[PDB]
C-alpha cells in the first residue's frame, strides 16, 4: 500500500497521498516472480526484520 | 502530480480489486489490448454514420 | 514472536 520513491542515493516506500518515507521491509512490501519480466524495476536491498531477531 | 503511465495504470488496477504485479508482469499485452481497442474505435467511425 | 525466540 504505497509506491516506492527515491531522494536520489536511497530507496523508500511511501503512501501515495502524503510524504511518509520507510525503509523498504518484507512486511511493507509482497514478491511476485524474478526480475526479469518488470519494465523498470531496480536493484536495492529489502529488509527482513526477522533475521535480527534469531540473532538474538 | 506527475507519474509515470505505466504505474498509474497499476493504482488503477489496484482500484478494481486486481493486484499490481498483474499488470507490470502482462504490461505489454495491456498495452497492446488497449492500442487494438482504439483502432477499433478508429474503424468503427471510419465505416458508420 | 518473542514466545517463538524463547525456542
Ligand atoms: C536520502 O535519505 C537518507 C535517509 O536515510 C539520507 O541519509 C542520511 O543522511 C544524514 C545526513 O548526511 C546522515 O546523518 C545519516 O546517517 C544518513 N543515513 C543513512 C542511512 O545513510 C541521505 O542523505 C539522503 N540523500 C539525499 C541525496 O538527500
Ligand atoms: C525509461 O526510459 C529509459 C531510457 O530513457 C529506459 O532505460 C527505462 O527502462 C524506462 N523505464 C520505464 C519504466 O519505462
Ligand atoms: C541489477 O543486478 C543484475 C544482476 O545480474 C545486473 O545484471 C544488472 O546490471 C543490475 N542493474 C540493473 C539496473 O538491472
Amino acid at each position: 500500500e504505497g509506491v516506492f520513491v527515491s531522494n536520489g542515493t536511497h530507496w523508500f516506500v511511501t503512501q501515495r497521498n502524503f510524504y511518509e518515507p520507510q525503509i523498504i521491509t518484507t512486511d511493507n512490501t509482497f514478491v511476485s516472480g524474478n526480475c526479469d519480466v518488470v519494465i523498470g524495476i531496480v536493484n536495492n536491498t529489502v529488509y527482513d526484520p526477522l533475521q535480527p531477531e534469531l540473532d538474538s | 502530480l506527475q507519474i509515470p503511465f505505466a504505474m498509474q495504470m497499476a493504482y488503477r488496477f489496484n482500484g478494481i480489486g486486481v493486484t499490481q504485479n498483474v499488470l507490470y508482469e502482462n504490461q505489454k499485452l495491456i498495452a497492446n489490448q488497449f492500442n487494438s481497442a482504439i483502432g477499433k474505435i478508429q474503424d468503427s467511425l471510419s465505416s458508420t454514420a
